[PDB]
RNA sequence: CCGGGCACUCUAACGGGACUGCCCGCGAAAGCGGGAGGAAGGAGGGGACGACGUCUGGUCAGCAUGGCCCUUACGGCCUGGGCGACACACGUGCUACAAUGCCCACUACAAAGCGAUGCCACCCGGCAACGGGGAGCUAAUCGCAAAAAGGUGGGCCCAGUUCGGAUUGGGGUCUGCAACCCGACCCCAUGAAGCCGGAAUCGCUAGUAAUCGCGGAUCAGCCAUGCCGCGGUGAAUACG
RNA sequence: CGCGGGGUGGAGCAGCCUGGUAGCUCGUCGGGCUCAUAACCCGAAGGUCGUCGGUUCAAAUCCGGCCCCCGCAACCA
RNA sequence: CAAGGAGGUAAAAAUGAA
């Protein structure tokens, strides 16, 4: 069920299913369907039309995700662009952020290895 | 998991302890 | 032409002059072989009979080696009418 | 920067947590056991000289 | 090379210690820096003396210490000076029970640290150390001994090279823990340096 | 050098069965030192072999490993740099050594889910004279078939 | 927990206890093989102990010390920066790629050590880190600690997946004068690479390898996945 | 200056004629092996195809103009 | 039982330091 910009899972248990939206991860999942009075184990298949409604109706709301908070995540770095400060600079070289080892490793934002040789 | 700082097993690890492993009752 | 110091004392030596890194008899030593090594346009030059010039063998091939006194050598790569990796080291 | 560098270990103020340990019998820095106030190196020295008290070789 | 100090090896059986007190912590540290300024100020003003020991011994506030001398002559009878405001002036930083006492070591030729310091006096005498150090293992040897060993190393009659002398009669089982082996070291300050003088004196066991 | 001829290292009996074997293939099962979790698996597949077949697991295996025995295997030997493949008899020792070993690791091999219906089905297979093991026991003894040639060298 | 008792367990101090002494066989002897003997054996299992000497080995930055040099300075104080830099290369490691596995709940079984200028029971706030209280303990008395792997129950169902946790946004806490360079945790959200490793290369022969957690030193705090120890479960194989 | 052949990674060579793929050996760069070098093993990167035009949907390749290289020819008086 | 004289012999693996 096409619940907030998803609607991919389908039988694999709602607590489970949700997770799968860039805003919801675990503890935001088992959260929403105990305030909003749902079986967490249920088929996610397309079950009483109704808990999916206020189900829907909850978690779109509530707070930011998908699309829209991928995009204030991103005018958060994007804050740091102006005459911003050192953290920003981090975004902008492409290094690791927090002040951490450069000198080997950092491998998951200065990407695959190049190799100067000399 | 154990680099993972949730789950008990992850904590134990760590040291620490919290929400995914409470103090104990 | 020197372009680049691998030891620290050398390096000071012949850019601010900084002679607490080398012994102190050997100063005015080492500061005219640099000076050579420096106005140097080829490997031929570096070749008086004071410095007893010699490449370097085994893993140490491309260096050179003049000698300052006793068990010490001035080693570098000459190339192209410069020498890099000045460095400061012992005969054993 | 030695002599004037026990002095400031021993001198402590300015901020707490600007003081440190420092061997006494030495002037190390690391190293340094609160229990004897000696670097590890001192130590030695002394427990085979046997001017430790109750200080004693280790085996088992 | 590489051997444990023949010292520390025993420690526990054979060779007891040279500062027993007890104490917890937040004591132990203190009165540890104070043992060793004893030491330190004793071995000054008391070389002449040539002394082998500098036991010390403590009951709150008690401090006893035993100086071991080969001749006892800078003591010199009650107020004949050399002991009253010298074993007084401990108390300058103590303020406790400055009980000095002293010792006669019998044969100064049986005391490895009065036989070290005898042979680094005499390579700063500028003597021949090679028969210097016959001599001294002799001489031990002669006093009774059931083995003698004595090592100077190191810059030896200056020129530069240094070397290491080496002589040693008789029976010095190291490796043994029933061994009752004293053994002294020496500094002999030279004009061109610094030497270490090792002597190794043995008697039997069981 | 071996001075010593190395003991014949010798085991525990195992619960309800006593078999002087048993016990050494659930050592093989036994990973990180875990006897819990092993002896589990076996006694659990055991179970699985009671429906399946009406036969007592304690044949099962025992014919299972007897199925999976190399008669002979190749070795590697001298003169020329090592080059030649002189095919050995196996003692009963590492018979029983390469048996157990076979028979553990096709049962991993196995795409099915649990640890136990793969021990279960790779002794049956086994027992028969289908196992995966088993396919590896004729390998091992085809190499041994095809070097012949140079098997006087024996030694 | 009390009465009382301390035979068990434990605690720590001196002892006993195998020396192949005893049997068969081999042998000139030494010794070797084998057997009842007992907890134990033919140095019982581990430590501490490192010959004469070798490497013009290592260390003038632990310290000592010959010589050379510096002294309105190569010394002294301070604030700040740096040792944490990063196109890259190598070492030692940690965490993994999953189902003999992962998550949650319940429920057991250790040893070795550390603590009243601290460890902090038990309550209270808090999702939690932690904060408010506050009892006991100069500690085989009180506390750090519930050991974890295990067991029982239940849930995922093999899918980059409830595997994996990197990286990044946000929100907090604690030490500290202060944590931007450069602190550790907590919580929310992101969830990368990795589906098991080319040529090569390492460790280990019995409580051993593997795997599991626990303490300590340094230490205000901590970049510890390290080092030094402690016990839990516990293989495989040795023809040669 | 007259005919024929040829300019392609750092080096030597293919691919052109039957337009859409640039390949081989060596060398360079990284990693192993060794005390170390060589040899060897693993894994990489590297070419305006001489230049200016033209044809074509598309040119190393097909067609012209120059620019070098190499090889033949230059005879009868 | 105790051997003299007789004969087929390793591999593919080269170098050296300042
Ligand atoms: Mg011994
Ligand atoms: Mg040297
Ligand atoms: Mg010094
Ligand atoms: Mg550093
Ligand atoms: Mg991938
Ligand atoms: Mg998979
Ligand atoms: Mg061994
Ligand atoms: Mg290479
Ligand atoms: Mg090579
Ligand atoms: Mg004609
Ligand atoms: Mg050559
Ligand atoms: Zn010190």
């Amino acid at each position: 069920a096409r619940i907030a910009g998803v609607e991919i899972p389908r039988n694999k248990r709602v607590d489970v299913a949700l997770t799968y939206i860039y805003g919801i991860g675990k503890a935001r999942a088992k959260e929403a369907l105990e305030k909003t009075g749902i079986n967490p184990a249920t088929r996610v298949k397309d079950l009483t039309e109704a808990e999916v409604v206020r189900l829907r109706e909850y978690v779109e709301n509530t707070w930011k995700l998908e699309g829209e908070l991928r995009a204030e995540v991103a005018a958060n770095i994007k804050r740091l662009m102006d005459i911003g400060c050192y953290r920003g600079l981090r975004h902008r070289r492409g290094l690791p952020v927090r002040g951490q080892r450069t000198r080997t490793n950092a491998r998951t934002r200065k990407g695959p290895r190049k190799t100067v040789a000399g | 998991g154990k680099g993972d700082r949730r789950t008990r097993r992850g904590k134990i690890w760590r040291g620490t302890y919290g929400k995914y492993r409470p103090r104990k009752k | 032409g020197i372009k680049s110091f691998k030891h620290k004392g050398l390096k000071l030596l012949f850019e601010k002059g900084v002679t607490s890194g080398v012994p102190a008899q050997d100063v005015d030593r080492i500061n005219d072989r640099l000076q050579a090594i420096d106005t140097a346009t080829e490997i031929g030059e570096l070749n008086r009979q004071i410095y007893k010039l010699h490449p370097l063998k085994g893993d140490r091939e491309g260096y050179w080696s003049i000698t300052v006194r006793a068990n010490w050598r001035i080693t570098f790569q000459f190339i192209n009418g410069d020498a890099y990796i000045l460095n400061y080291e012992d005969y054993h | 920067a030695r002599k004037a560098l026990i002095e400031k270990a021993k001198r402590t103020p300015k901020f707490k947590v600007r003081a440190y340990t420092r061997c006494v019998r030495c002037g190390r820095a690391r190293s340094v056991y609160r229990f004897f106030g000696l670097c590890r190196i001192c130590l030695r020295e002394l427990a085979h000289k046997g001017q430790l008290p109750g200080v004693r070789k280790a085996s088992w | 090379g590489n051997k444990i100090h023949p010292i520390g090896f025993r420690l526990g059986i054979t060779r007891d210690w040279e500062s027993r007190w007890y104490a917890g912590k937040k004591q132990y540290r203190h009165l540890l820096l104070e043992d060793q300024r004893i030491r330190g100020l004793l071995e000054k003003e008391l070389y002449s003396a040539g002394l082998a020991r500098v036991d010390i011994e403590r009951a709150a506030d008690n401090v006893a210490v035993t100086v071991h001398v080969a001749k006892p002559g800078v003591v010199i009878g009650r107020g004949g000076e050399r002991i009253r405001v010298l074993r007084e002036e401990l108390a300058k930083l103590t303020g406790k029970n400055v009980a000095l006492n002293v010792q006669e070591v019998q044969n100064p030729n049986l005391s490895a640290p009065l036989v070290a310091q005898r042979v680094a006096e005499q390579i700063e005498r500028r003597f021949a150390v090679r028969r210097a150090i016959k001599q001294a293992v002799q001489r031990v040897m002669e006093s009774g001994a059931k083995g003698a060993k004595v090592i100077v190393s190191g810059r030896i009659g200056g020129a530069e090279q240094a070397r290491t002398e080496w002589a040693a009669q008789g029976r010095v089982p190291l490796h043994t823990l029933r061994a009752n082996i004293d053994y002294g070291f020496a500094l002999a300050r030279t004009t061109y340096g610094v030497l270490g003088v090792k002597a190794y004196i043995f008697l039997g066991e069981v | 050098a071996r001075r010593r001829r190395a003991e014949v290292r010798q085991l525990q009996p195992d619960l309800v069965y006593g078999d002087v074997l048993v016990t050494a293939f659930i050592n093989k099962i036994m990973r990180d030192g875990k006897k819990n979790l092993a002896a589990r698996i076996f006694y659990d597949a055991c179970k699985i072999i009671q429906e399946k077949t009406g036969q007592e697991p304690l044949k099962v295996f025992k014919q299972a490993v007897e199925n999976v025995k190399p008669r002979m295997e190749v070795r590697s030997r001298r003169v020329g740099g090592a080059n030649y493949q002189v095919p050995m008899e196996v003692s009963p020792r590492r018979q029983q050594s390469l048996a157990l070993r076979w028979l553990v690791q096709a049962a991993n091999q196995r795409p099915e889910r649990r640890a136990a219906v793969r021990i279960a089905h790779e002794l049956m297979d086994a027992a028969e004279g289908k196992g995966g093991a088993v396919k590896k026991k004729e390998d091992v003894e085809r190499m041994a078939e095809a070097n012949r040639a140079y098997a006087h060298y024996r030694w």
